[PDB]
């Protein structure tokens, strides 16, 4: 919602925590309502089916 | 140990999946690595 990157990508995908599947995929729904290339990139990067 | 040859040797791949095909084949024990 930030739209910031830098600070999702260093803080929270550095292995600390195990992210579930929905987890990520409700955070791709605020990625697409709103207007997020680069969180819809990275999110699409941890291995997610659509 | 009743042998007999095999039927899986496979292009396998995975659903609704990226990945490219992979390949494979069941293998039994004691077998010759060459």
């Amino acid at each position: 919602a930030w739209n910031r990157v830098d600070i999702a990508q260093s803080e929270l995908f550095r292995g600390d925590i195990q992210w579930r599947s929905f987890h990520l995929e409700a955070s791709l729904m605020d990625a697409l309502l709103n207007d997020r290339p680069e969180f819809v990139r990275l999110l699409i990067s941890h291995g997610l089916s659509l | 140990t009743t042998e007999k040859p095999t039927d899986a040797y496979g292009d396998l791949d995975f659903t609704y999946s990226g990945r490219k095909h992979s390949n494979f084949l069941r293998l039994s024990d004691r077998t010759d690595p060459a």
